[PDB]
């Protein structure tokens, strides 16, 4: 795919025929899970097995052996029980398993962002070893291209911090380590945290003395103490053509400061100009 | 030439290219400056505009720019993954909203429908006991500059949501805003003839100054002007139903068609097309052509209006028959 | 013209690194005057600060050794005449050891100092083994010589 | 190599953390040195020509023991098998480079010693160090508000240092005075060999 020529080495990379290929990821899925079911008496096996494992999902791009490995891992991670895979070793697997992001190919990245939203929204591990070792993976996924996703993301970080605008901007400063995210522009993430700390609720409006269009009362103010009667009748009409106009007035001055301010964040995603500014 | 001077991950042919022209160019790539430099600056020193916003864990009120995400939402909407709907949506709910907030809200007297039959039967007739003291107080503390950009900047946002109409999602909110803000503008433009009616019969020299300072609601007129000759077909058909709303709603107003073509905007419109005919780009020209056409033969504001404009609207269409480039298509000639 | 190969060999694409500064003029001038990526200074933002630390060096050695001290009482463990003779001591090691070294390095035809030059010069005249930093028999004259006096005696 | 080794040794003997590298390096160092260095002939039988035929370490590990989850006590049961030669022969020897300092291919008698010395030194190094560094706490000990969400819940615990390994290593090089008596009172340097501790 690259184009890379090929050299002479003996145990140089080759090509494998599509039925020799299913054939052998069928042998491998078979041999891999016949092996796990003995995890309790591997013993000196336990670590290339884990080995293997982490370098089958960092080359491989062969989906369902991917996701086989990926729901053997969710498995190990929420339904295990008995003594782990060498405890927190798993998480070397996570880890190996970030690469995802830069595979084309969204099905495998989706599938772990889901595991590790999953991983994040269970009160029982809180405040627990695993949820410390998880930091790149929420970042990679508050950096998502999926909105959804990244919106999920966001959320939750949003509901875990406190609501004061000081404290926010202290945590943004010296609470976080941002070197997961060190060749994206990660301001933007700051921005979206310390809007959270803003009151979105309460009607907006320009200034006194900002400068608008040539409001109505004013026009008809000269008339307030004229008690006369107009020679035309009022017809029905004319009544629904000012009840309409009564009803836009009202919808005019309903403008809350949510309407401006979550599209600004929204945006702020795909232009890095504007996130400057903001 | 120098945008392309960049390190490795740029294409390295581009720049390598560069650096030897300019090293073959020698002294000669540091003389050709002749002005001195140009430099960005604002018309105005005074604050911009601005809403209050509150922070929490606080007990006052901050100022916050109003004019933020605007060009990137114009940009983004009026230009063109399965996420841009995503975008195009938040871009067209912000520039809803700071249209909204750039008309204003107001409070209306109870007993509105009489207070605007009294300015038509002042209008019609030529009542001169109307009290205009308010619409003579000199405004001499605001700058007229930041009133003259607020007016684009509202003529921007209006030429987006008429825009907008190509996309057969948003078609029905921006339809209906702007029906409502064509009726407005027509109650609006009622009173602004009661006055102006009023002031032209007071010739004096007192030392009373001007009125206030106001954007002026006429940027429709521009902005349909500029959307009569687009690609796109609803463009085209929207900007001609806000005319045809406009009339209506004024026919309604006064109870009959006989005395709505009194109103002083009728003239402005006019003026407005017949200047289009005379600008240098030829869409321009379409879109005077093609007004002048919808005044004429889908209105029918009367004969004595037309035999009062038809040497303007012979001058114009001339001149565009005139200063057409003869390479161009010939559409635009046509028209006229 | 000049030649623009299709591909950059890969020491044109390096990812800039830190690097020092190197010239001799001196740094920190301010007088009329680059490298891409020059390294940061290095800086401590609060704290106690090393005038301190190296002051407290020889009273946490003193307890270190002393075995442990009892509290409401440290640091007046040795009297001020013993102070300035282990200083003394310190200066002495220190001067010997590397002039020692130096000359020991540049015998083997070295032109730079290592470590194992220092290890060796610690080891035969102090009997210092510092850890984690990485045969003679008889010739056959001798044999002789030995097999001869061996006839001899009986 | 042999870090993961080092690792369980270290887990056992009471260094429940997470040791760096350089901690687990210079343990492997010192242990590679000591190996490289490296009835009876002298019984009162041997006195005749002819011979004729015959006919604190246990109480911490014991509150610990007591002291400890059935998973825990599974992890120490496994961790407790750690070796440097069990079924590891090519490798150790490579390690501990056999061919270029005696004659190829010892018995396996021999490795079975060398690696009970190499857990017993492991063991003796740990259990030093952890004291050298407590008590360097215990000396030493005489502002973010609110919360985030990777901080720790209340860590505390922390493992030992390369400068601690390098005190126990200092401490455990000392001689008896009996093979100093017969330089006193003179000014003789006491030049030896490496200890093996």
């Amino acid at each position: 795919a690259s184009g890379l020529r090929p050299q002479a080495d003996p145990n140089a990379p080759t090509e494998m025929k599509a039925y020799d290929l299913e054939i052998q990821t069928n042998l491998i899925l078979k041999a891999i899970e016949v092996t796990a079911m003995r995890m309790e008496i591997l013993g000196d096996n336990r670590r290339p097995f884990l080995s293997v494992l982490a370098t089958i999902v960092e080359k491989s791009l062969h989906i369902p052996l991917c996701e086989k490995i990926l729901e053997m891992v969710e498995g190990w991670v929420f339904r295990s029980e008995g003594t782990w895979p060498t405890l927190k070793e798993k998480t070397a697997v996570l880890h190996k398993m970030i690469s995802f992001e830069h595979r084309t190919d969204p099905t495998m990245l989706h599938k772990f962002l889901n595991l590790v939203l999953r991983i994040y929204e269970d009160p029982k591990i809180t405040r627990t070893e695993l949820t410390v070792r998880m930091e790149h993976a929420f970042l990679i996924g508050t950096r998502a291209q999926d909105v959804e996703m990244r919106n999920k993301f966001m959320s939750i970080f949003d509901k875990c911090l406190s609501k004061t605008a000081s404290a926010r901007l202290a945590y943004v400063i010296l609470g976080q380590n941002w070197d997961t995210l060190a060749d994206s522009y990660w301001l933007a993430q700051a921005s979206q945290l310390l809007l959270g700390a803003v009151d979105m609720n309460p009607t907006i409006q320009l200034h006194q003395d900002d400068f608008r269009t040539l409001p109505i009362s004013q026009l008809v103010a000269p008339y307030a103490k004229d008690s006369r009667e107009p020679s035309v009748m009022i017809d029905d009409k004319f009544e629904a053509f000012m009840a309409n106009h009564r009803r836009f007035l009202a919808e005019l001055g309903d403008v809350r400061a949510r309407d401006v301010l979550e599209p600004l964040m929204q945006l702020q995603h795909i232009d890095a100009n504007f996130a400057h500014e903001l | 030439l120098f945008d392309h001077l960049k390190p490795h991950p740029y294409s390295h042919f581009h720049a390598h290219t560069t650096l030897r022209i300019l090293g073959k160019l020698g002294g000669r790539n540091r003389k050709f400056m002749t002005e001195a430099l140009p430099v960005t600056f604002q018309q105005y020193v005074d604050d911009r505009a601005s809403f209050d916003l509150r922070l929490i864990g606080s007990k006052r009120d901050r100022a916050f720019p109003a004019h933020l995400g605007i060009d990137l939402a114009i940009q983004k909407l009026t230009e063109i993954r399965q996420y841009d709907p995503y975008y195009k949506r938040q871009a067209l709910n912000l520039i809803i909203a700071q249209t909204k907030l750039r008309v204003g809200f107001d409070s209306v007297p109870e007993d509105l429908p009489r207070l605007v039959r009294l300015q038509v039967e002042d209008l019609v007739k030529k009542n001169r006991d109307v009290d205009i003291s308010l619409f003579e107080v000199s405004d001499k503390e605001r700058s007229i500059a930041k009133k003259n950009e607020e007016q684009a900047l509202l003529k921007r946002l209006l030429k987006a949501l008429l825009y907008a109409e190509s996309i057969p999602e948003f078609k029905q909110e921006v339809d209906a805003l702007l029906v409502n803000l064509a009726r407005h503008f027509t109650l609006i433009e009622i009173g602004r003839s009661v006055i102006d009616m009023k002031k032209a019969y007071t010739p004096f020299d007192t030392k009373s100054g001007e009125g206030p300072l106001f954007i002026d609601n006429r940027v429709l007129s521009e902005a349909i002007l500029e959307s009569l000759a687009n690609e796109n077909l609803e463009v085209r058909e929207a900007a001609k139903r806000l005319i045809k709303e406009m009339h209506n709603a004024a026919v309604t107003v006064f109870g009959s068609p006989m005395h709505v073509p009194r109103m002083t905007f009728w003239s402005s419109l006019a003026s407005t097309f017949c200047h289009g005919c005379y600008e240098e780009e030829w869409f321009t020209k379409q879109g005077g052509a093609l007004g002048i056409q919808t005044l004429l033969t889908e209105i029918d504001l009367g004969d004595l209006w037309v035999a009062a404009k038809q040497i303007e609207f012979v001058r114009a269409l001339m001149y565009v028959v005139k200063d057409m480039p003869q390479d161009l298509p010939e559409k635009t000639r046509r028209t006229a | 013209k000049l030649p623009i190969p299709k591909v950059l060999h890969d020491k044109a694409i390096q990812m800039p690194q830190p690097v020092p500064n190197i010239g001799g003029a001196g740094s920190g001038r301010p007088t009329y005057t680059q490298p891409a990526l020059p390294k940061t200074p290095a800086f401590q933002l609060e704290g106690e600060g090393e005038r301190v630390l190296n002051k407290k060096k020889l009273d946490e050695l003193v307890r270190q050794v002393c075995g442990g001290t009892a509290e409401g009482q440290d640091g007046n463990m040795l009297t001020p005449e013993v102070e300035e003779s282990v200083l003394n001591m310190a200066d002495a090691f220190v001067d010997n050891v590397l002039h020692q070294a130096c000359r020991n390095a540049k015998e083997r035809g070295s032109k730079v100092l290592e470590i194992r030059d220092i290890q060796l010069v610690l080891e035969r005249v102090y009997n210092i083994r510092i850890p984690g930093y990485a045969k003679v028999q008889p010739n056959s004259n001798w044999i002789k010589k030995m097999s001869a006096v061996q006839a001899a005696k009986v | 190599a042999n870090w993961f080794e080092l690792c369980q040794m270290m887990y056992v003997s009471g260094e429940t953390g997470e040791p760096s590298l350089e901690t687990t390096g210079i343990i492997e160092d010192i242990v590679r040195q000591q190996v490289i260095e490296i009835g009876l002939p002298w019984e009162p039988a041997s006195f005749y020509s002819v011979e004729v035929p015959e006919r604190q370490r246990l109480r911490k590990a014991d509150e610990r023991t007591k002291a400890m989850t059935k998973e825990e006590y599974v992890t120490w049961s496994e961790f407790r098998q750690a070796s440097f030669t069990y079924r590891k022969g090519k490798r150790f020897r490579e390690w501990a480079g056999f061919g270029l300092v005696t004659d190829s291919k010892p018995s396996d008698d021999i490795i079975d010693i060398l690696g009970f010395l190499t857990f017993e030194m492991v063991q003796t190094l740990t259990e030093e160090a952890l004291k050298i560094k407590e008590q360097e706490d215990l000396h030493r000990e005489r502002l973010t508000g609110g919360g985030g969400l990777f901080d720790p819940p209340n860590e505390g615990r922390t493992p030992v240092e390369p400068r601690h390994i390098q005190e126990a290593f200092r401490r455990l090089q000392q001689r008896p005075k009996k093979a100093r008596a017969m330089l006193n009172g003179t000014k003789l340097q006491q030049r030896t060999q490496l200890k093996l501790f």
